[PDB]
């Protein structure tokens, strides 16, 4: 009675939610409540699935499904009306608040205020009937939203100058985006809406301060809470305009620090010159004022002290006041220390551990003084050192604080900077001071060199931060043109900004060389403002950028970062070298470092600690093995020293609870004292180096540890709380949960090293060999933590290398200049507007895919300390919290030190994941989730109860699993892609059972019959998925090797291998050979494209391919070219009647846009409650793309093939990602199959490690010489039957044809010529040739047939020999080979030395001689002349051999043909020849200077045309010099082999092409409708009509190139070696 | 008119220039040009069919790319800077780039300090023709420092 | 525990697959030139 | 316990480094001195397969560049090079006793190259020779 209340709660529940209405500026009723809205439509949608697991579901099955309908249209509805409603909000501001736009943007007005009236027409239907059902039932309310979404947004691309024209208005516009912008301007008058910008223009303003009224600015706060009260308030009611009020915030906030400055400075000089300081007194000053103005008022009063001590001394001999200013530095930091040891509000403890840096600098500063022994205030011992000079007799307050270093004069800009991380001021930070003030004080710019992790752009900005200056990084690429750059510029001269471009040399050499044009200008303008004859009362300086003038501040800077040798960096030019000054920054002072945040964090033995870190970094870099993510630099120190601090607080704040609980003692003193901060040093170092540390590296490590750190023993403390919950997830997933040494352990441990680094870094890395229990780690962490902590966690799964890095991060229009978000870009936005509350859930953006520089050093500034994606156009994302970045990788072989560094790696070892953990989830899989979606259960549990002896530790299974890997195979063997393999075959084994039973009802099988099939089933699983991309003696070595060691009954044959029987249905071993029969195949249908001999190599894959293809399991068929691999794969799919297969045709330059127009011909996308489904137009059919190189496709230099990374994300993640909307696509109903040759052939790549994991991989080897015999000697028994006399020559015929073509495959191989391949194609067009010849004649003698024989053999073996040498044998051995095997023959009348065939003279086709052929060719010659082509020809042997060849090409469905030979030969002329006289009509692309890929295309589509509906026979002749681009390949590839290209014909072309098809179809009498008939039709119209004819000249390294490139030239074309004239 | 080469723009601006140049008979300067060989191309045939200012010149500053038309190296006049052959050759390059009244000011000192910044430089210099012993790399020492 | 026998152990395992890849690649070549294997994608390169 | 008592080739070791660190955990292990606290001085004795003591370890095939070593006193030479019969590795406690103005810190290479440093070698002058002669010169210790 259950169900009734669910349905009751939800019937009650939508019947009287009404849509909560507020009012908007008296002009409509904004829907608001949006959270709770969406909230009970996910809980009620909920609710209906789990109402739809009870058993009692049926009865109420009907109206749940009206519910679960009627949600969903909710759901839909409310899902774009939250976007619809929010643009209307601020475009109606920026359309309304400015009355200027109605006249630069008249159009874009007009359209805005019809589709406002219309918005405003749907807010009184809404308001009319507020109830959500009401409005669901509006007429089109559905589509009127789609429409308004729509045309909102093409409003908001069309305002894009009005943006840029106001950015001139307020500088700090040119680091927000566009829609940001939009935003700020819209809802000017909604100023709490404004509070999440802030953080994008200043500083370290995160907000403002306003009364109630929110008409007056109070002042700004920081993230942290810091909040500065203004002295003076800016008022928005007196200054309405967003700019001018913005303004005014921002001079007022200068104007206010320093007036705060100067109190601060009053009160500290009080503490200043004092022996004794109060604590409390000293600790009220540094809550009273801001964590800048604390450090910059004690910076004040030492350097005033010091410089009045010099002063003092500057008689020479006097006494040494400097011992005083030493003494009250010691004072003041003793009670700094103090402070720190106990507990203190986390505002405050910042602001102590910010003095405490700086007070360190400052005594070690005037300890040198001291031991220098400096007596005057000009020594350059004080003037080297930066010096801070307060003048409170200036009228100007910003012109009051002076800070001076070396002859360098700065000006505090007093920026509100928050609360920043103060860096330790090491020697080299001195030096890095010193060397950027020199530069600025030149009017040049900076450039710390470097490698990666020396503190060079953090030194930039702790010296921007120490002016008070406004410091912004851009994480620089090549996509930082000379336009982005540039602006970017403008933005920094017009704030006067300091820009800090790290990764600088990652640009272009060509756009590091232009924008060294723009920093010389504007360095320019720099040096004549410092002029002082310059008066400011006069024009402000200004210089040209972009053809502008703009104006200059004073504080501009450019600072830029490099790694000098780094890979993905380009060489800067002289000319911009010359406008930096550069300082290596390469060995930073980690020891003082370690010393300086140990002493401010708390820690009393911190020099002790210091000299026992540093050194350990050190020692493990130097004895640990070397592997490519392994990081001990300052970063890993610095991760270790931050945790170590955080390790402290919980230690202590936990010691003070038990104490409380277990009585009353809270003292800060003795628990300080009996604190292990040697136990706590060790705790982060284990937290941090181990998960990355490879099982060879642990006991180094420990033992460094050990004699570093003597004495001292760290136990890892056990999350319990999580084991449990990892424990319930495990169990829910089939996964495998093990304590410590049990099963599993090893994995449990790595989830919790995971989850450990999550909670250090907001970037990790997951790094091991595949099938490593990487990905498992994650998932089960992310859905355990969501139970541990209630927190959701949504995980996008991105494959980088899939797409280009364009639909990655984002790309630049070059003219419109507009931003387009790419996926990382996108996902990221999304989660920081937290429009849906993904705020409120723990994000996890996770790269599975390679990592190489190209990509991954976008992310730099991302995964750094900045935590902020920085786009080309000035905008920058700042991470959210709540937001990982993580990476799941294979290996790190190309990533550079730049991003190791930056990240926390954890190391999953294969050792991680046991063989006996992927056989449990295996076998738990099995008894729990059913094939067919139970008597199908049923069969699966008996199943894995007889299976489970042998899945098990050093049982069969695994012992077999041992043995594969010492056998080498076609392609390197994975342990998963064998398990992968043998699962699914245990699959169909089950399959087989429940077939059984279905096909007897009234018997089904027993428990002894079952256990006879699936032991004996397993056995011949295992053989074919260990041994099945092997040869065949290593298929019987793995045979021999179960032998030994199985105890599974087994056939008894002496001989007879293993891998030759199969396992029949009632459990019993039976021979491959019973079902092979000797057929008799008919007449007419001799050596067919679609007739199959049976082999036993044939009815053994077919049974391999079906089982594996009935598993829709993705899958491989490996073998030298024309061993049989499509022909196995078609034959194996006709058992299979409800898949069509899709074959397409991979080259070198493929890219996932082959497949992607795959699908948007044979595929559809649709809208589903769950997402984007694609699947195939046809219902109920499974389709299978065919791709038939898959190895070809050309590998970048970082080791990784763009499509194979799509389909490998697209077979394991079951979809791919639309880069049109940056939308996730689910596949439903496709299949992928694979060909290949072997790796090791010239061309041929390996494929990855992780593609091959999903994808079993089949040898399909070349049939042997007995099974050559069989196949064609089958096929010329039946083609003799013509003619009865020649029946008796059968047998010889057949072993004539063996013996030359496996004297010719092996007299020519690929190392001659790379084209001297011969397969049992040329054998099958061998017999075609023959069976063509003899099918017109009523009878022929012995000799006519050798003839024939012979004739056939020089065409398809002579045909493509380059040396005349090689012609020569091909000539002897014909002989020898047909007078062996035929004896007592005329040798003369069957061997004549012309051997020429033609069906000119004649009706069939039928010998000719040499000179009868030679006068018909000069008379069609002369007659050619008038016609067509009016140039003369010299008719020598050569030419009518060669006019032969091109004609017997000319009369076969899809002859192409690749002429071969030295210009100038006759190649194009003897084929327009040849193709006149076969009515062929000769068609050439008219190439020339503009002509393009889009113009080929055009071609392509009229050539097309006029070949498959017009039913016109085409020459398509093409030579090599008409390829201008690789694309012209591609597209060729593709239609010389399917005889179509998938995306030639789209949009207005499609439909025009269908239009002419139907009356192509009609014309010939076919009922043909459809479009997908038509375009069948089509296309087979065009493989038996378009003959092409490919020209190229004999090149040794370009025949090899074209090869790779465009594969059909040497499997579809015939290749006709023409050479030079002889 | 000095013109950097490599954005699609700035062979606009080198066209301009070059083209109100040779009338009014002012100075054009393209720096970096052999990242665009194929421009240097088009530039050379513009050039060979054209009669400038008499005062008109054009100078372009490359790195010795071997990607560099020979067509231009042939219709050009080319001048190789490298490091001087010695210290004294050195010297007398720092001394001529260095403005007679820079070093003659008011402190009769000043132009001894210049000397020793002169055999300063070219000590440096010429230690780097000998680059395991010298120093340690290749490093830039250069007119900027 | 002995850190010498660590480092002397590692310099071992990392010679002794040097040694057998080096020799094992020179084995294949000494093949290819002798007309008795086929060359491979890596052999072509390791040959050049 | 014979691997403490061989002489190794710096410049044929795989990773030279990992034996400088490896030598001084020995020593810190059987000294129960702590590894940062271990410095390391070089003692240069013309017989080869001298008997070498608890904490001292002998590395061959070190080439002097521009100097000669004579009496473990360094001396400027016109020679490219000059060959270090047998360099004992000594690791000791830091005594932080100053700088004898006769020590020179010369680098130790990998290489000719002089690309990677190994460790550095705190040697001492003889006669009337300036340290700042042996900076100038170039003088360094190649490993091979
Ligand atoms: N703890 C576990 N218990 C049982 N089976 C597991 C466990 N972890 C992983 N597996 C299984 O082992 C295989 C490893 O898959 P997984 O995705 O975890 O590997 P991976 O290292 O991420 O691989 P790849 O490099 O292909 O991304 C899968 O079949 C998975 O189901
Ligand atoms: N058992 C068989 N029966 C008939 N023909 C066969 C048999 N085995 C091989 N062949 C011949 O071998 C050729 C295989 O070529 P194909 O399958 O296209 O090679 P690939 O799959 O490598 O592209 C076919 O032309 C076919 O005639
Ligand atoms: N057998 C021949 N006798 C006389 N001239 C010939 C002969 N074959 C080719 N030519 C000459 O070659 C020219 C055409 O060359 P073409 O066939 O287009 O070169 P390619 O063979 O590279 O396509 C014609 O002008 C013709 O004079
Ligand atoms: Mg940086
Ligand atoms: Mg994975």
């Amino acid at each position: 009675m259950a169900l009734e209340e669910f349905l009751k709660q939800i019937r009650e529940v939508w019947n009287t939610y009404e849509l909560d209405l507020v009012n908007y500026q008296n002009k409509c009723r904004l829907i608001r409540g949006w959270d709770d809205l969406f909230n009970k439509v996910k809980e009620h949608i909920n609710s209906v699935s789990a109402m739809k697991l009870s058993p009692y579901y049926k009865v109420f099955e009907e109206d749940a499904l009206s519910w679960e309908d009627k949600l969903n249209r909710i759901m839909a509805l409310f899902d774009v009306w939250i976007d619809v409603q929010r643009r209307w909000v601020y475009l109606e501001g920026i359309f309304t608040g400015s009355a200027d736009i109605k006249h630069l943007l008249p159009v874009e007005t007009q359209r805005f205020q019809s589709i406002s009236t219309e918005f405003l027409a749907l807010m009184k239907k809404v308001s009319k009937s507020p109830l959500v059902m009401d409005v669901l039932n509006i007429q089109g309310v559905q589509r009127s939203l789609e429409r308004l979404a729509d045309l909102l947004g093409k409003i908001q691309k069309a305002l894009g100058e009005y943006l840029e024209r106001e950015r001139s208005s307020f500088p700090r516009f040119y680091f927000v985006g566009d829609e940001d912008l939009l935003e700020i301007i819209g809802n000017s008058k909604n100023v709490a809406k404004l509070q999440k910008h802030f953080k994008k223009m200043f500083a370290g303003v995160s907000s403002i301060i306003l009364n109630e009224d929110n008409s007056v600015v109070l002042g700004i706060s920081s993230r942290e809470g810091e909040e500065v009260m203004f002295k003076t308030p800016v008022s928005i009611t007196e200054h309405p305009k967003i700019n001018e009020w913005l303004t005014l915030v921002e001079k007022e906030m200068r104007v206010t620090l320093a007036k705060l400055l100067a109190e601060s400075v009053t009160e500290v000089e009080i503490f200043g010159k004092a022996t004794s300081i109060d604590p409390n007194t000293y600790i009220t000053w540094i809550d009273k004022y801001q964590a800048q103005l604390v450090v910059l008022s004690a910076q004040i009063a030492w350097s005033e002290n010091v410089e009045t001590a010099l002063s003092s001394m500057g008689g020479g001999g006097d006494a040494a006041p400097l011992h005083s200013v030493l003494s009250n530095v010691e004072v003041t930091l003793n009670v700094l220390a103090d402070s720190v040891l106990m507990e203190q509000p986390p505002l405050r403890r910042r602001k102590l551990e910010h003095l405490i840096t700086e007070l360190v600098h400052q005594r070690d500063v005037t300890r040198s003084l001291i031991k220098s022994k400096i007596d005057n205030a000009k020594s350059f011992e004080w003037l080297s050192q930066m010096r801070f000079y307060f003048d409170p007799k200036q009228t100007d307050v910003l012109q009051q604080l002076s800070i001076q270093m070396a002859n360098a004069k700065f000006n505090y800009g007093f920026e509100y900077l928050g609360v920043q991380d103060k860096l330790v001021q090491t020697p080299l930070t001195d030096r890095c001071y010193l060397t950027m003030t020199q530069a600025l004080e030149a009017r040049l710019g900076g450039s710390p060199f470097g490698p990666a992790g020396t503190g060079k752009t953090e030194s930039v900005k702790a010296l921007g931060h120490q002016l008070g200056r406004f410091v912004l990084v851009f994480n620089c690429d090549e996509t930082f043109d000379f336009q982005a750059m540039g602006r970017i510029f403008v933005g920094l001269c017009q704030v006067g900004a300091w820009g800090c471009f790290d990764e600088f040399n990652r640009l272009e050499e060509r756009m590091l060389s232009a924008v060294s044009q723009q920093v010389q200008c504007i360095q320019e303008a720099l040096r004549e403002h410092s002029n002082p004859n310059y008066d400011k009362t006069s024009a402000p300086i200004t210089c040209e950028l972009l053809n502008k003038q703009v104006k200059v501040s004073p504080d501009m800077a450019i600072f830029i970062t490099m790694n000098p040798g780094y890979a993905g960096r380009s060489n800067l030019p002289d000319n911009l070298k010359k406008l930096f000054r550069s300082l290596a920054m390469t060995k930073p002072d980690r020891q003082l470092i370690a010393q300086v945040m140990l002493y401010s964090q708390g820690f009393r033995t911190a020099e002790v600690l210091a000299n026992k870190i540093v050194p350990f970094f050190k020692l493990c870099d130097e004895q640990l093995s070397s592997q490519s993510h392994y990081d001990f630099g300052l970063r890993a120190l610095k991760s270790v020293l931050v945790s170590a601090g955080n390790v402290k607080r919980e230690r202590i704040q936990k010691i003070k609870r038990e104490k409380e609980e277990r009585g009353e003692a809270v003292d800060e003193g003795e628990i300080a004292e009996n604190l292990p901060e040697q136990e706590i040093l060790i705790q982060s170092v284990c937290e941090t180096m181990v998960p990355k540390l490879v099982a060879e590296d642990i006991p180094l490590l420990f033992s460094l540890l050990s004699d570093v750190f003597p004495g001292v023993q760290y136990h890892r403390g056990e999350m319990t709380a999580l084991r449990e919950e990892l424990k319930k997830v495990c169990q829910e997933m089939y996964l495998t949960y093990g304590d410590g040494e049990e099963v599993g352990g090893m994995w449990v441990e790595k989830v919790l090293q995971l989850y450990q680094i999550t909670q250090i870094n907001h970037g990790l890395m997951m790094v091991g060999p595949s099938g490593s229990g990487k990905s498992m780690a994650w998932r089960v962490l992310l859905k355990a933590l969501e139970r541990l902590e209630g927190v959701e966690g949504v995980a996008h799964i991105i494959d980088p290398k899939a797409i280009s890095k364009d639909h990655l991060y984002g790309t630049l229009d070059p003219n419109t200049r507009e931003w387009t978000d790419g996926l990382f870009t996108h996902v990221l936005r999304k989660i920081i507007d937290s429009v849906r509350g993904e705020l409120q859930k723990r994000q996890w953006i996770v790269f599975d895919g390679d990592v190489d520089p190209e990509w991954v050093e976008n992310l730099n500034s991302v995964l750094d300390d900045n935590k902020l994606l920085t786009l080309p156009n000035g905008e920058r994302l700042s991470l959210p919290p709540n937001v990982r970045i993580m990476f799941e990788v294979q290996d790190l072989k190309y990533a550079t030190l730049a991003t190791v560094s930056r990240c926390g790696m954890v190391w999953f070892s294969e050792d991680v994941l046991s063989t006996d953990m992927i056989f449990n989830n295996f076998l738990a899989r099995l008894r729990s989730i059913p094939l067919d979606e139970s008597p199908m259960l049923q069969i699966q549990r008996d199943a894995a109860t007889i299976m489970q002896p042998y899945f098990t530790s050093n049982g069969l299974v695994t012992k077999a699993l041992e043995h594969a890997f010492q056998l080498e195979h076609i392609m390197d063997l994975t342990r998963l892609r064998c398990l992968g393999s043998l699962f699914s075959m245990l699959h169909q084994a089950c399959r087989n059972v429940a077939q059984y039973n279905a096909n007897h009802p009234d018997f089904p099988m027993q428990i002894e019959q079952l256990e006879r099939y699936i032991q004996r089933y397993l056995v011949y699983a295992i053989l074919w998925s260990l041994s099945g991309d092997s040869r065949l003696k290593m298929r019987a070595e793995l045979g021999e090797y179960i032998r030994r060691i199985t105890t599974v009954p087994l056939p008894t044959a002496p001989n007879i291998p293993i891998i030759d029987y199969e396992v029949s249905i009632s459990g019993e071993w039976s021979p491959w050979q019973a079902k092979v029969p000797q057929i008799e195949v008919e007449t007419h249908k001799v050596a067919a494209p679609d007739v199959v001999v049976p082999t036993l190599d044939t009815v053994r894959h077919e049974a391999l391919l079906y089982t594996w293809l009935a598993e829709h399991k993705p899958l491989v068929l490996c073998g030298p070219p024309g061993s049989g691999k499509t022909m196995t794969l078609f034959s194996a799919l006709r058992a299979l009647p409800d898949m069509e297969v899709v074959g397409l045709n991979f080259s070198s330059a493929t890219t996932p846009e082959l497949l992607l127009k795959t699908f948007d011909h044979y595929c559809e996308y649709r809208r589903t409650p769950n997402g984007v489904v694609l699947a195939p137009v046809q219902l109920g059919k499974w389709l299978v793309l065919f791709c038939d190189e898959i190895n070809l496709p050309d590998m970048d230099k970082y080791g990784t093939q763009r499509v194979i990374s799509f389909i490998r994300q697209m077979v394991e993640h079951g979809g791919f990602y639309r880069t049109s909307d940056q939308t996730w696509v689910k596949l439903e109903r496709i299949q992928f199959v694979g060909a290949c040759n072997p790796p090791t052939d010239p061309g041929r790549k390996p494929l990855s490690h992780r593609f091959l994991r999903h994808v079993p991989v089949v040898y399909v080897d070349y049939p042997g010489p007995a099974s050559l015999t069989q196949i064609y000697g089958t096929f010329n028994r039946a083609m003799l039957r013509l003619i009865p006399s020649l029946r008796t020559y059968a047998e010889p015929l057949t072993a004539a044809m063996v013996e030359f073509y496996t004297m010719s495959q092996e007299r020519f191989t690929q190392d001659t010529q790379p084209h001297y391949i011969y397969s049992p194609r040329e054998m099958t067009r061998w017999v075609r040739g023959i069976f063509e010849a003899l099918r017109p004649l009523e009878t022929l003698p012995v000799e006519g047939l050798i003839r024939i024989w012979a004739h056939e053999a020089l065409r398809l073996f002579q045909d493509r020999l380059v040396e005349d040498e090689e012609r020569r044998w091909t000539d002897e051995n014909i002989d020898t080979v047909a007078l062996k095997h035929f004896p007592n023959i005329d040798r003369e009348k069957a061997m004549s030395r012309p051997i020429l065939y033609s069906n000119w003279l004649s009706k069939d086709y039928i010998p000719v001689d040499q000179e009868e052929l030679r006068d018909y060719v000069k008379a069609r010659l002369k007659v050619f002349y008038e016609e067509e082509l009016d140039v003369p020809l010299v008719l020598f042997n050569e030419v009518l051999d060669h006019v032969l060849r091109i004609d017997r090409i000319f009369r076969q469905p899809q002859g192409h043909l690749l002429l071969i030979g030295v210009s100038g030969a006759g190649k194009t002329t003897l084929s327009r020849f040849v193709a006149w006289m076969n009515g062929l009509s000769v068609y050439q692309i008219k190439v020339h200077r503009k002509y393009t890929g889009e113009d080929f295309d055009e071609d392509l589509r009229t050539v097309l045309r006029r070949s498959g509906c017009k039913n016109e026979k085409i020459a398509f002749i093409m030579d090599e010099s008409n390829v201008l681009d690789s694309g012209f390949l591609e597209r060729m590839n593709t239609l010389l082999a399917n005889g179509e290209v998938p995306g030639l014909f789209e949009g207005d072309e499609y439909a025009t092409l269908m239009t002419q098809c139907k009356e192509g179809a009609q014309k010939e009498g076919l009922m043909l409708d459809s479009h997908e008939e038509l375009y069948k039709w089509f296309t087979s119209q065009v493989i038996r009509n378009l003959h092409v004819v490919f020209t190229m000249n004999p090149s040794s390294e370009g025949l090899k190139d074209r090869a790779a490139t465009s594969p059909a030239l040497f499997n579809r074309c015939v290749l006709n070696w023409f050479g030079d004239w002889s | 008119t000095s013109i950097a080469i490599g954005s699609a723009e700035g062979f606009n601006q080198a066209d301009k220039a070059i083209n109100t140049a040779v009338k009014s008979g002012r100075w054009v300067m393209l720096k970096n040009v052999h990242l665009a060989p194929g421009w240097l191309m088009q530039l050379e045939k513009k050039l060979h069919s054209l009669q400038p200012h008499a005062c008109f010149r054009l100078f372009l500053t490359m790195e010795i790319n071997p990607k560099v038309p020979v067509n231009l190296l042939r219709a050009g006049r080319i001048f190789v800077f490298e490091p001087p052959p010695g210290v004294k050759a050195n010297m007398l390059r720092t001394f001529s780039s260095i403005p007679v009244s820079r070093i003659c000011k008011s402190p009769n000192e000043r132009a001894r300090l210049y000397f020793l910044l002169a055999w300063f430089h070219a000590i440096i210099q010429e230690r780097l023709r000998y680059a395991p012993l010298g120093w340690s790399k290749k490093y830039e020492f250069g007119e900027s420092d | 525990k002995d850190p010498l026998f660590r480092f002397f152990e590692r310099e071992v395992k990392m010679g002794a697959k040097l040694l057998q890849d080096v020799r094992q690649d020179l084995a294949d070549v000494v093949q290819v030139c002798e007309g008795k294997k086929k060359q491979t994608n890596y052999l072509r390169t390791l040959i050049n | 316990k014979e691997l403490k008592n061989i002489h190794v080739c710096l410049g044929g070791l795989f990773v030279p480094e990992a034996y400088i660190t490896a030598t001084r955990q020995y020593v810190a292990q059987a000294n129960s001195w702590s590894l940062e606290e271990l410095c390391l001085e070089v003692n240069v004795t013309t017989s080869q397969g001298a008997t070498l003591d608890a904490c001292s370890f002998g590395v061959t095939g070190l080439k002097l560049q521009g100097a000669t070593c004579n009496n473990n006193k360094l001396s400027l030479s016109n020679a490219i090079s000059t060959a270090l019969p047998l360099t004992q590795l000594r690791w000791v406690k830091q005594t932080n006793t100053e700088k004898k103005a006769s020590v020179v810190t010369l680098p130790v290479y990998l290489n000719f190259t002089r690309a990677d440093l190994i460790f550095t070698v705190d040697f001492e002058i003889a006669t009337k020779e300036d340290p700042r002669s042996f900076y100038e010169r170039g003088v360094a210790v190649l490993c091979t």
